[PDB]
RNA sequence: UAAGGGCAGACGGUGGAUGCCUAGGCUCUCGGAGGCGAAGAAGGACGUGAUAAGCUGCGAAAAGCUGCGGGAAUCGGCACAUACGAAUUGAUCCGCAGAUAUCCGAAUGGGGCAACCCGUCAGGCCCCUGACACAUGAAUUCAUGAGCGAACGCGGGGAACUGAAACAUCUCAUUACCCGUAGGAGAAGAAAACAAAAGUGAUUCCCUCAGUAGUGGCGAGCGAACGGGGAU
RNA sequence: ACUGGAAAGUAUGGCCGAAGAGCAUGAAAGCUGCGUAUCCGACAUAUCGAGCACCUGAGUAGCGCGGGACACGAUCCUGUGUGAAUUGGCGGGGCCCAUCCCGUAAGGCUAAAUACUCCCGAGAGACCGAUAGUGAACCAGUACCGUGAGGGAAAGGUGAAAAGAACCUCGAAAGAGGAGUGCAAUAGACCCUGAACCCGUCUGCCUACAAGCGGUAGGAGCGCCAGGUGUGACUGCGUGCCUUUUGCAUAAUGAACCUACGAGUUACUGUUUGUGGCAAGGUUAAUUGUUAAGACAAGGAGCCGAAGCGAAAGCGAGUCUUAAAAGGGCGCCAGUCACGAGCAGUAGACGCGAAACCAAGUGAU
RNA sequence: UGAGGGUAGGGGUGAAAGGCUAAUCAAACUUGGAGAUAGCUCGUACUCCCCGAAAUGCAUUUAGGUGCAGCCUGUUGGAU
RNA sequence: AUUGACCGAUGGAGUGAGGGCAUGGGUGCUAAGGUCCAUGUCCGAGAGGAGAAGAAUCCGGACCACCGGCUAAGGUCCCG
RNA sequence: AUAGUAUAUCGGUAGGGGAGCAUUCCAGCGACGUAGAAGGGAAAAGGGCGACUUUUUCUGGAGUUUCUGGAAAAGC
């Protein structure tokens, strides 16, 4: 049968126009006094996952 | 010439067969090592799965929400417009972009400034970037959004 | 193994027989088991496209026409079914000793019972030509008007 | 289709069997014991292949000693004047000389003595 | 030298592989049909031959009886042998319509350990034996039903192993299975409907929409509709 | 005409064909037989106007409490307790209110396009061919096992034709030797062919002072038929194989032997790649038409490519972040459809193997 | 002690041993779900050619399993 | 200088029970064919030669054939 | 393997890659067979190498097969 996108993968990843994965920073939630500004800031963007994890996300998303 | 046929060179090719005997280089084992898990009949990868530690789909959190009335648009830009005028024209349309195949029957449009529209023409678009539209008055053309 | 007629009791215990560990009376192992990835009912068929077709199709003509095995000749129309009269065109035309195909434009029905009983003669329509049946000829005899259906149809 | 290798599969069978002709017992004619003979064979022929070489050439040198030693000259010496001289005669030649054609081999012995 | 033994060859034994073959299977396509039964079924018991274990056919009219149509020299089943017969005044054989059709079995006169035992009532023969009728339940004496049997339909009930790499929500699954009850199909079906200022108008089924919108110890998983293209 | 036991074979020479599908006949038949193409047939039986406010479905719609079905842990159903209005009414458009739009519940009936095969008729197969294919080619749900529910085999072939071996010899007769039939009896009833493991007899060479996985590399003599073949005095070297292991002659696992059987397959959805078609475009799906299942022609719905950035409104070769900018992030500065192949997931998914769990029955001989 | 009845599977029966319930009992037998599941053991068959490891780190209801890295190989582009 | 030994992209893996020896160490008893690390090496996955016979000590990396030659470690009275 | 004959290289478990043989059946062009097919016994010869192939003779008494392409119930 066709395959499934995996529920929680498809409301956590983006693609981009040149195939990287969009995705977003941990640790940013609820304790958040004690973390520094620039710590922070760093943690808001958004960011690409990694080439060795590339491949264990494309089969969540189903290869896309 | 049914007795004569022959495919192109590399075209075709033998499948893999394991599990028939030493000299092939894939007998015994059969390419699936000694034991474990991944030898067994039947196994297969959890997709998600990285051996208990907390996966990437779930140590990430969730972002942002889906507008129920979103409007997209197809985007025509400038030097499509001159090449295909030129081509083919004066006076462009949704009508007349449908029926040289570069936009769906039901499909809107929106112009955009990638290129120059020398050519002096009348514009019928949906939409209009404010540097598309510039380019086309200023060549002696008209926009008309409908 | 889940389709044959026995039942799937366990045929002995685990342990203490001193033989082999068996499980039911289907096992591919026993004499009269399961078969194991045997046939199974297939659709064979495959795409092709469209524009790859029309290819073949002039190449497999082409060729015939480089060997110079094309006739053409004038359409005929046989009053009654006499396989003695087909046999004579065949003959005068001098393909005959080889297999060869008939082109016709239209149904025909008194020649296709004239042509029926010989062995080295097939007949096609002009317009449901392909490349098999045009290959696997020696001769190709085409009629004054399946050229012109020919001509519109696959150009 | 159905498709079985009979004929094939036992003609592969007769052919090594005929190899093992000869044999003690049942590592003649009865399959695996045969087979497994068999093929532990051909490892020691490749192997005696080599030793073949070893073999005739210390038989060479034996019967080059014992015919220096009736002209006054050990093995040790008489090579040891051999290569000094320049003589290019193979241990194979010489044995041969020294058994079959006694008096050649005196006139090498006669040349560096 | 050989009591004996080893290896090779020749010729045999045993055993039933292989090659060749088919009388039986397997998967489907096209068309039809989709029941049988109280006027006694499905399935059985017992019988039935010149000869007769077993199958087949048949039912005390018992390898069979009577017509009509076909057909033309053999025939009395498998199936021999022996024996006696039938048939060109048309046997056997084939198609159609009739006759006969024991006992049990829904079994239905009452009982019963199926193929058995015991009655009432009206008739006719002579301690017996023929040939009728006699259950129950739902309608109005009459009419009806019951039981059996492929799958497909619709109803009433309804698991667990398993997956979640443990497990309780969840999953397996409105499955397996049990029960009730139709038809050649059934169910659905003619808007207190969809849609979004633009429109389509009953139901059913196929291709898309789409692994999308959603749903979810937001885990494992589950998963539409609108709109468009078709069949009808 | 030849070969042959026997022509249908082969070589000549004819003929039919709307019939050159097939099966049978002493080998392989268009012209030997039954048939085939085509045409013709049933006594039976079976089937095929204005106004007006009168009406328009009640323990119903709706509601509380507890459950169920809907993709779903507003809409639909209801066990329990309640409960409207009437065309200016009532219901729905995903809490709810207003407006607007759509529609008329609490009555009913309806063909087609869809699902299936115990069965009848006609066909087919890059399906099996007797340890296969149904458990069952024969006798089969039989024999046999079980109190019962239930479980459940093995087993095909003489020959063209029984012509199935009168008669003799040895034997008490079982068995054979002959004779005869036959192309063949080493086709003789368990009968086509007739392998291996295993078992005999004969012939040749070796062997009773010799000690280890049984071979391998040398090497006389002898025996057969011109240098081939059988044997092997004597010599050198050599602790089987599989699996599992850091490491096995291992006293770790495993097998009596032979013949036969026996374990990565297929479908769908992706992705990479080899080869092709078309190319800023590529491609059809269901289905339809013609012809006779295929073949040819239609079918553009949809899908991918063609613009990105942003959670989004939205801007656009830019966009987001900023009060703005600069900086910074992401972008800008040949695809598509197939064929073959590798791999992945869903399906039992390379094979055999649990202890167990659940449902419906059978058993207190 | 004979004959005939009755109690049926989380049920029966038990002067109680977890005994007995058709040579079977800490939950009978038969058929079905069903080819349950088995991170375990055993097994995996034709040929020749080229290259050729690891038994470490991190994490893990993890420790004889697995994910990622490290180390092999095919194709392709760069020099290093 | 170096037969080319390195890296990127992308298809396919296996491995994640190691072991001996030398050197530097911890632990143990300055025990263990012990145990835990580090640096090399070999066995694993490696035949041939010497050591009488020994996985990793000494020499040495097997494309095939040869009744040719030179050497390594180690040897030259006989078995040899 | 590189360069176009020269240079280098060729021990291997898990494992990756390349190139082939046999088996059953199909399409096409064609062959063989009672003047003896398949199968079974014996012998001889071939192959860069191999999986395997060819020939002769005995048995046997009716089917068998080359090459090119195609598909698997494709090897103990
Ligand atoms: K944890
Ligand atoms: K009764
Ligand atoms: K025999
Ligand atoms: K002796
Ligand atoms: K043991
Ligand atoms: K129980
Ligand atoms: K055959
Ligand atoms: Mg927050
Ligand atoms: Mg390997
Ligand atoms: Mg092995
Ligand atoms: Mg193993
Ligand atoms: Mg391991
Ligand atoms: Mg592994
Ligand atoms: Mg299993
Ligand atoms: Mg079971
Ligand atoms: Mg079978
Ligand atoms: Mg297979
Ligand atoms: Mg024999
Ligand atoms: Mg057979
Ligand atoms: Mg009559
Ligand atoms: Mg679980
Ligand atoms: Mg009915
Ligand atoms: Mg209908
Ligand atoms: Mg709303
Ligand atoms: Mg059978
Ligand atoms: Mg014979
Ligand atoms: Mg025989
Ligand atoms: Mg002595
Ligand atoms: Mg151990
Ligand atoms: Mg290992
Ligand atoms: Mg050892
Ligand atoms: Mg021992
Ligand atoms: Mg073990
Ligand atoms: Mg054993
Ligand atoms: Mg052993
Ligand atoms: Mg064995
Ligand atoms: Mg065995
Ligand atoms: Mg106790
Ligand atoms: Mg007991
Ligand atoms: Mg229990
Ligand atoms: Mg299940
Ligand atoms: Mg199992
Ligand atoms: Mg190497
Ligand atoms: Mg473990
Ligand atoms: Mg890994
Ligand atoms: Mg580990
Ligand atoms: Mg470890
Ligand atoms: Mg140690
Ligand atoms: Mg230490
Ligand atoms: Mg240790
Ligand atoms: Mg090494
Ligand atoms: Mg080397
Ligand atoms: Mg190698
Ligand atoms: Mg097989
Ligand atoms: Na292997
Ligand atoms: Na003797
Ligand atoms: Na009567
Ligand atoms: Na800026
Ligand atoms: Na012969
Ligand atoms: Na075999």
């Amino acid at each position: 049968p066709k395959l499934k996108t995996n529920s929680g993968a498809k409301k956590r990843f983006a693609l981009t126009g040149t195939g990287k994965i969009k995705r977003k920073h941990a640790f940013k939630s609820h304790i958040l006094t004690k973390k520094t500004k620039k710590q922070k800031r760093n943690l808001t963007y958004f960011s690409t996952v990694h080439k060795v994890d590339e491949n264990a996300v494309k089969q969540l998303l189903c290869l896309r | 010439n049914l007795s004569s046929l022959k495919p192109a060179e590399g075209a075709v090719k033998s499948r893999k067969r394991i599990g028939r005997g030493p000299g092939s280089g894939l007998g015994g084992t059969s390419t699936r090592g000694h034991k474990g898990a991944k030898s067994r009949s039947g196994y297969s990868k959890k997709i998600g799965f990285e051996g208990g530690q907390m996966p990437i789909q779930r140590r990430l959190p969730k972002f942002g929400f889906k507008n129920i009335n979103r409007v997209e648009y197809k985007p025509i830009n400038l030097s499509v417009l001159q090449t295909l005028s030129e081509a083919n024209l004066t006076k462009i349309s949704v009508e007349d972009l449908i029926a040289a195949g570069l936009v769906s029957r039901n499909s809107l449009v929106k112009i955009l400034a990638n290129g120059t529209v020398t050519t002096a023409l009348t514009v019928e678009a949906h939409a209009f970037s404010k540097t598309a539209e510039e380019a086309i008055v200023r060549a002696g053309g008209s926009v008309v959004k409908l | 193994r889940s389709e044959l007629s026995g039942s799937t009791r366990k045929l002995i215990r685990q342990k203490g027989s001193g033989g082999a560990r068996r499980g039911d009376i289907n096992s591919p192992l026993l004499s009269g088991g399961a078969r194991v990835f045997g046939p199974r009912p297939r659709n064979y068929s495959f795409k092709l496209n469209k524009k790859l077709k029309a290819l073949a199709r002039r190449s497999a003509l082409s060729y015939k026409a480089k060997n110079n095995e094309i006739i053409v000749v004038e359409d005929f129309n046989f009053d009654a079914p006499k396989t003695k009269a087909f046999k004579a065109i065949s003959a005068a035309l001098k393909v005959g000793e080889k297999k060869v195909l008939y082109v016709l434009p239209e149904v025909n029905k008194n020649v296709y019972l004239s042509a029926r009983n010989l062995p080295n003669t097939n007949l096609i329509l002009a317009n449901l030509i392909n490349t098999y049946t045009v290959l696997a000829s020696k001769n190709l005899v085409l009629t004054e008007r399946s050229v012109a259906v020919v001509n519109e149809l696959f150009k | 289709p159905r498709s079985v290798n009979h004929v094939a599969s036992r003609a592969k069978r007769k052919r090594i069997l005929k190899l093992t002709r000869g044999y003690f017992g049942a590592r003649k004619n009865v399959w695996t014991v045969a087979k497994n003979t068999w093929e532990k064979g051909l490892t020691y022929a490749y192997r005696d292949r080599k030793s073949k070489k070893r073999n005739f050439r210390a038989l060479w040198i034996q019967r080059i000693n014992a015919a220096a030693r009736l002209e006054g000259m050990s093995y040790s010496r008489l090579m040891g004047a051999l290569h000094a001289n320049g003589i290019e005669i193979n241990r194979k030649v010489l044995a041969d000389l020294a058994m079959n054609h006694p008096e050649a081999f005196r006139a090498i012995v006669a040349k560096v003595k």
